[PDB]
């Protein structure tokens, strides 16, 4: 998993 | 030294860098090479990022549009020097060293020092205190002692 903010 | 030899030439591969590019692009091999691998006797940078238009990182965009202030007003300083460097690595092209540092997000900079591994405060307070190029210059000068003062267009 990775993840961003927009 | 063998090893003194070698860390000559490892700092002038670095120079040579230097004088096509402000920051360094690193995958694992590179990071490895240059940032983890002894022998340093200088300071590296580091701004993780995720950059490709696809995921739409919107922190990871604006940071790394002060990452570019930050490091062009190195390049152009009269503190400029061998002693430290600017890397990014973005996920899509390292993701080994994201696994390797337990990250799954971005953006984060870190201060690699040379000698050692990075104290708490080498990695920056970004959601205290936001990510402009004065706020990161404040930042390297305290963990590194060098001085940029940044400069706009």
């Amino acid at each position: 998993k990775f993840h961003c903010a927009n | 030294s063998k090893k003194e030899n070698l860390l000559a030439e490892k700092v002038e591969q670095l120079m040579e860098w230097s004088s096509r590019r402000s920051i360094f692009r690193m995958n694992g091999d590179k990071f490895r090479k240059f940032i983890k691998a002894p022998p340093r006797n200088y300071s590296m940078i580091v701004m993780f990022t995720a950059l490709q238009p696809q995921r739409q990182c919107s922190v990871s965009r604006q940071a790394n549009e002060e990452y570019q202030i930050l490091a062009n007003s190195w390049r152009y300083s009269s503190a400029f020097s061998n002693k430290l460097f600017f890397s990014m690595v973005d996920y899509d092209e390292g993701t080994d060293v994201f696994q390797q540092l337990n990250m799954n997000s971005a953006p984060t900079f870190m201060h690699f020092p040379p000698k050692g591994r990075p104290k708490r405060a080498d990695t920056f307070d970004l959601q205290r205190i936001g990510f402009a190029a004065e706020q990161l210059a404040k930042w390297i000068a305290d963990r590194t002692d060098v001085h940029i003062r940044v400069f706009r267009l």
